[PDB]
């Protein structure tokens, strides 16, 4: 079978790009630059589409990797500039379905450091429309300018074979990214969304990360429910016994 | 009750053991710095194989304990592990945290990460005696074994012809130096896994693909300037 | 993916009162029939009876028996053959959802224990069987032959008759239970003795079942585990493994039920007991009970409601509406992407200087990086000197050791060129 | 009072009484005390006037299937409020189905006592147990 | 056991009203003297009981006492509506210097309403309404009974001490503060009131 | 907890939504059990509290078509092998007799359930081949009409 | 620095590690000056 | 601390907490100051019982 593969990467009103889209490798794709360049922030808009929950989201210094640092920030807000932002992923199925995930970020207004997340999804977009077009609209000469997401609707909206949907739940965002075989794992629960952030977490800092080598065992090893049940059935029982002995 | 309690975690533990010890088998002798493989060690632990066994042939022995008003059933299987096997010598933690703990199966296996480190045999992988780069590759090892048994388990719900992408990072890889960074490489192709790495050098010239980035102050704010590389001239 | 199968398939299934009795009374007369055929011209007779009984008469009865019957044929029901001396010249058959669908209703009553026994006995004697022959040994035919055809086929078979019997015994259940809830409605008070026999002995039917089934999943398994070691006698006996893998989970799954029931109804029974101890302790008589349905019959009469507490909610103040940042930002659009290249000069002065250093490990002539640096640096200029001794020492130093450095005594640092560039290396002498 | 106080909605005490049946009703003792909101919403029009019962829910009914799931939302609705107050228990991972309580028996506090009824509902509201509608 | 102070706080005949008001949400101000003077005494014990509740007993800078409930609050939670706060805010602002001359502390319906229809923007009296409306009577006439409600809503409060009649006429306690913004050195309070409301 | 979810994937595959997924699912299993072909058991542990099991009726109809159609005549043989083993077994334990209980545990417990079934296995596999020379004879109509 | 950056001011040390006499060992050689 | 934090480089979260101890000496002054001042108020605090 022909794995699916992440064709590209997009980004919009970032810190530092403005409407920037770097093409994935089949195998590897590197980044380099001086210290600063901006790689660690295309890493953070990467991992930012693909888990936007936003308790898990924390970019911490590869330095302090997962030392508490006190900064009551998790960095993303210093991370993108005023306005509309957006972060999306084109990714071809193993049937060869070009589809645009992504997700529309947005400071909140105020001295807290606060961002605002909001995902969706596009199917059946030509493989001729590349998403940093389709983002924005040509105004001016050669100026073009970033367009919200009713704007996006409507846009997508008008043009043929094209499904756009925004989700009102990073739920349903990952139940139909994992449909269009993105994401290995179905994250129904909370703590699948936290495992699978740590996994991605520590591949991004790199190494040993603390916390997956001391749960191991949740990592690797199902959840089985027949030992639960044997268990309560062994605690019904014992429950008993203390009834009739008391 | 109890005896099919303790016959359910036995059968659920050796099926556990059997599947990990057939993926095992699924790695090729990475080359690490002095680290030249992963394995992953999955045993039975005797300290809860007494436990099983007292509660499967001697649960009405210590009925004493297991009765008692001021023992939940979880403080009492903490109490009863403390009772038998008593050189453990747990710490501070409490007799509820522990005995829930013990409530599962998976507990019962002591389950870590061995290194065949240069000629010294299989040694238990501890942070504290690896190098940098051993411990980055034993780390991106682990995390593809557990991206792969991710995958395995889902290979029910999934349709028949989807196989879902993977990818994976790596920040700071001048970390690495050019074997490790080789190694890496072909782990990642032998298992269609894409990475995405950052280095300030240009640290892979000759494989994949590779940008520069360049970020430039500009009229009282910044722009990066991203330019494409190419491994020869 | 079987949904699909199933969409494509388009099967569903119909069987009106008129027409799930014809097909009731055709598979009694097969039954009953000496060698197991059914010519229509006994068909169509039967479905006259059957209609006859019914009492309705939409059409005439030869075009309703025409009909049913060939709907039956279409609806996978019956099978048809043409026979011209048969009467009605055609043979009609049940086909296996048509002997499904009948049997499904029809069975002889089969909860009796020494019934579940004999197939155990049964059971053990043909796997044992089957055990020993695999142990013996013998080619690929005579594997095949007693493995293959003997275990599989018998052991599926018997199985599913087990399995077929634990389903009896939960349709029994069923009816137990149903049976005690229409004796409490009719007795109330008096129905408390029945309905504790009736569950005393449905406990002790299913701790007989229990009982009988642990007495022979243990040696089971054990033949299981016999004829797992005696496969591996062959390359070509994988498929047998599946069944040694599979006819395991179904015996243990069988066991499993067997207690599982058990811990079901043994909680159920508590309940009924609860209820009675509950239920109709404080409405013995049960006047309660009639005179609660006629106030709910006619409450409106007389409507009246409950008071409860209701204390007030603690109002608290909204935090501030979150207000985005909006400001139209608008930016030049990136150019087409540029490229550059790698220079590989490194990579020449490598290979120059491993070719050039060949010699000493070819030769295993003792290497003194001071002279050998200092030779090399004089045909390069100045600025290029470290790129260059870096590199060379990469070359120098994969080529054995030097086996003064155990010695505890300091290498000194010889000049290897003008300007002031020295080195510390000994002599590399063990290659 | 110093605590405020409220009276359930005539529907509530439908939805109570049927509640008091099903926890005394010998035929569904298969359930084991473990009901659904549908089977809830059978037994009410089984023994309640079904038009008549839902002239409440809407005055221009006449047996509308839009104001028969109107009246199914109704009884839900009633039936979290009564779980509000501890009549009964949603499962601890169902909120669809639900355990009976004991303190259903308050909403036969009517007919618990073997007099004329008209006597008895003044006794209540005297005691204020009851007020009217 | 428990704390000696606490019992005689808790056994004192004034506590069921004052523990029924707070958990209704009301602020106790400097006007009510038995009240105030007894939460004064008592406060030292009343805050760990009502703590207990995962809820503190906060004494504003002005003075007044009220409860504020935690995330993990014990008494049943509630949130005010929009236009509740745009009420509250507006009654801070009228806590004014003027006010002495303007009204004397006493104030009408008709005035709160003014203030609020040319003071605030119109979204976000449609968005209180309805989003349709546009300068309508009826729209007008619901949002005169919905500003009606919520004085009701903030009497319940202890914000509005309602004049004893039928009629809507009322005075502001100091409590309303809370709606108020921070105050600085220098700072005019209507500015900073006005540019919060804003 | 599973039928559910069984059930929302047979009503995705087959692409109908006449009211929600819950309310269908609800009205197909209750409809099912008072059909005869599952049974329920109150059990509140269970993943939603209820424990669903395959009616006899439900196995057989099933059964129907999902059952492999076996013609290989290697079966036949098999079940005849076993047939005569239990058979002959039987007969000589009613020959050697016994006191009624025995003549019971070794003629009618162990003989009447054993080659009952396997008698009927052997018609359902004669069934099977109908199946499979209707079978052909459609193919060969329907290849007759193609070329 | 694992061989990535070269520094041409100050004292440089080259180190590989190896198996000798069943041992491991760290050969090392020195540079300087350079610059 | 101050070697380790080098070492492994970077802004050392215990450097950040104690940055005031770390960065500021500790002066005998005003501690022999607030020793006088004590004394004062014990003399005072002796005088008024
Ligand atoms: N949340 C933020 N707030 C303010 N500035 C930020 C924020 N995130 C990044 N920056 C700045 O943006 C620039 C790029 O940061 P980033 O960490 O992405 O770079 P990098 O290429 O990963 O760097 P290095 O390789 O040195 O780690 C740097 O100036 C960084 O200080
Ligand atoms: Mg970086």
């Amino acid at each position: 079978i022909e794995r699916g593969k992440f064709r590209s990467l997009t980004l919009v009103n970032w810190n530092g790009f403005f409407a920037r889209t770097f093409d994935l490798d089949e195998l590897v794709t590197t980044l380099s630059g001086g210290n600063g360049a901006g790689k660690s922030t295309t890493m953070a808009a990467f991992v930012t589409a693909l888990i936007p929950d936003l308790t898990l989201l924390h970019f911490r210094n590869t330095t302090e990797a997962g030392a508490t640092s006190g900064s009551r920030d998790k960095g993303l807000h210093g991370k993108l500039r005023a306005g509309v932002c957006y972060s999306t992923l084109d990714v071809i199925n193993s049937r060869h379905q070009r589809v645009v995930v992504g997700v529309r970020l947005q400071q909140v207004a105020g001295r807290d450091r606060k961002v605002d997340i909001k995902p969706f999804m596009i199917q059946g977009l030509p493989t001729a429309i590349q998403p940093t077009q389709l983002l924005t609209e040509n105004v001016g000469e050669r100026q073009a300018r970033v367009l919200p997401l009713n704007e996006l609707k409507d846009r997508l909206d008008e043009m043929e074979g094209v499904q756009f949907k925004q989700f009102n739940s990073i739920t349903d965002y990952h139940a139909q990214m994992f449909d269009l075989g993105v994401i290995p794992k179905r994250l129904r629960s909370a703590s699948d969304r936290s495992k699978f952030y740590r996994l991605i977490e520590a591949s991004l800092y790199g190494g040993i990360s603390s916390a997956i080598t001391r749960s191991l065992r949740d990592y690797l090893l199902p959840e089985n429910s027949g030992v639960r049940k044997a268990f309560q059935d062994m605690e019904a029982a014992l429950r008993e016994n203390r009834i009739t002995l008391e | 009750s109890s005896k099919s309690v303790a016959n359910i975690i036995r059968k659920t533990i050796q099926r556990e053991q059997n599947r990990i010890r057939m993926l095992n088998q699924g790695l090729q002798a990475v080359s690490f710095g002095q680290v030249r493989g992963v394995r992953l060690n999955v045993n039975v632990r005797e300290s809860h194989a007494i436990l099983l066994d007292v509660l499967s042939e001697q649960q009405e022995q210590h009925q004493d304990l297991f009765n008692s008003q001021r023992l939940t059933f979880s403080e009492a299987m903490a109490k009863l592990y403390q009772r038998l096997n008593p050189q453990v010598d747990m710490g501070q933690r409490l007799p509820q945290t522990i005995g829930e703990e013990l409530l599962d199966y998976r507990n019962y296996l002591e389950l870590d990460v061995e290194v065949n480190r240069g000629s010294d045999g299989w040694l238990k992988a501890e942070s504290g005696a690896l190098s940098t780069g051993e411990a980055i590759g034993t780390g991106m090892s682990i995390l593809v074994m557990v991206v792969q048994s991710w995958e395995e388990e889902s290979r029910r719900l999934r349709g028949k012809d989807i196989s879902p992408c993977r990818l994976l990072f790596l920040d700071q890889a001048a970390r690495l130096d050019a074997k490790s960074i080789a190694t890496l490489f072909e782990l990642c192709e032998r298992l269609q896994m894409q990475l995405i790495i950052a280095a300030p050098e240009n640290i892979s010239p000759e494989k994949g693909t590779t940008y520069k980035l360049v970020r430039k102050v500009f009229k009282n704010h910044e722009h990066v300037h991203v330019v494409g590389l190419r491994g020869f001239g | 993916e079987l949904v699909s199968w199933a969409r494509k398939n388009d099967f569903s299934i119909s069987l009106p009162v008129e027409r799930l009795a014809f097909l009731m009374a055709i598979a009694v007369l097969n039954s009953e029939r000496l060698d197991g055929e059914m010519s229509e011209g006994e068909l169509i007779d039967a479905f006259r009876e059957v209609c006859k009984g019914f009492e309705q008469t939409a059409e005439s009865v030869a075009v309703r028996a025409n009909n049913a019957i060939n709907d039956m044929v279409r609806q996978k029901l019956l099978n048809r053959f043409t026979s011209e001396l048969a009467d009605g010249n055609a043979i009609y058959r049940l086909t296996p959802l048509g002997i499904s669908i009948s049997d499904y209703y029809i069975r002889q009553r089969e909860f009796s224990t020494l019934r579940l026994s004999m197939q155990l006995s049964i059971v053990a004697n043909e796997l044992h069987r089957a055990a020993e022959a695999a142990e013996e040994g013998g080619d690929e035919f005579h594997w095949h032959r007693n493995v293959f055809a003997p275990l599989k086929y018998s052991v599926a078979e018997i199985f599913d008759s087990i399995d077929m019997s634990q389903r009896l015994m939960d349709e029994q259940q069923n009816f137990v239970k149903e049976d005690i809830a229409a004796l409490l409605n009719q007795d109330w008070q008096a129905a408390i003795a029945n309905c504790e026999q009736l569950l005393s002995e449905t406990s002790g039917t299913l701790r007989e079942l229990q009982d009988t089934l642990e007495a022979a999943g243990d040696k089971l398994q054990a033949n299981l585990l016999r004829i797992q070691d005696a496969n591996m006698g062959s390359g070509g006996s994988e498929l047998v493994d599946k069944l040694v893998f599979d006819l395991q989970s179904k015996l243990d799954r069988i066991i499993s039920w067997g207690q599982q029931a058990i811990d079901l109804w043994i909680g159920y029974d508590r309940h009924v007991h609860k209820f009675i101890r509950t239920a109709i302790d404080m409405d013995k008589n049960r006047i309660f009970s009639q005179r609660l349905r006629q106030s709910v019959q006619h409450y409106f009469d007389n409507p009246w409601t409950l008071t409860v507490a209701n204390a007030e909610r603690l109002l608290d103040m909204r935090d501030e509406e979150l207000a985005l940042r909006n400001e139209e930002v608008t930016g030049e659009l990136p150019l087409e992407l540029e490229y550059e290249e790698f220079s590989e000069i490194n990579d020449q002065l490598a290979a120059m200087i491993e070719k050039a250093l060949l010699v000493y490990q070819q030769e295993q002539r003792p290497l003194d990086l001071g002279a050998v640096l200092r030779d090399y640096l004089a045909q390069h200029p100045l600025p290029r000197h470290f790129d260059v001794a870096r590199i060379l020492v990469d070359q120098a130093v994969r080529l054995g050791v030097a086996e003064a450095d155990f010695s505890g005594l300091p290498a000194e640092w010889l000049a290897i060129n003008d300007y002031g560039a020295k080195v510390q290396a000994h002599v590399i002498d063990t290659y | 009072t110093l605590i405020p106080r409220s009276v359930l909605s005539e529907l509530d005490m439908m939805v109570g009484k049927i509640l008091c049946y099903l926890y005394l009703s010998p035929e569904r003792l298969a359930n084991q005390g473990i009901f659904t909101s549908q089977e809830l919403y059978e037994e009410l029009i089984s023994l309640a006037d079904e038009g008549k019962l839902m002239k409440f829910v809407n005055q221009r009914s006449s047996g509308s299937d839009l104001d028969k799931q109107k009246l199914q939302e109704k009884v839900r609705t009633t039936l979290n409020r009564l779980r509000r107050l501890g009549m009964v228990y949603f499962l601890p991972n169902n909120n669809n189905k639900f355990t009976i309580t004991e303190a259903v028996f308050r909403f036969g506090a009517d007919v618990r006592s073997g007099d004329d009824p008209r006597e008895i509902q003044l006794r209540m509201i005297r005691d204020g147990e009851a007020m009217p509608v | 056991f428990m704390p000696v102070k606490l019992a005689q706080a808790l056994a004192n005949s004034l506590f069921p009203e004052l523990d029924s008001q707070l958990r209704a949400g009301r602020h106790i101000g400097i006007d009510d003297l038995d009240n105030h003077a007894f939460l004064m005494d008592f406060q030292e014990q009343l805050e760990e009981f009502y703590a207990r509740y995962n809820v503190e007993l906060i004494r504003a800078p002005e003075g007044f006492f009220y409860l504020r409930p935690r995330s993990t609050t014990l008494i049943p939670r509630s949130v005010l509506s929009e236009l509740d706060m745009m009420v509250g805010k507006i009654l801070c602002y009228l806590y004014l210097s003027p006010e002495r001359l303007a009204n004397q502390g006493i104030f009408t319906s008709q005035e709160l309403y003014e203030e609020l229809i040319s003071l605030a923007d119109e979204g976000k009296l449609m968005k209180f309404v309805n989003q349709r409306s546009s300068g309508s009577d009826l729209d007008k006439q619901k949002l005169q009974e919905k500003v009606r409600t919520t004085l009701n809503r903030l009497r319940r409060l202890g914000m509005v001490y309602f004049l004893p009649n039928n009629n809507n006429k009322f005075t502001i306690t100091e409590a309303v503060f809370r709606f108020g913004a921070d105050v600085r050195s220098g700072d005019d309070p209507r500015e900073i009131q006005l540019r919060m409301i804003r």
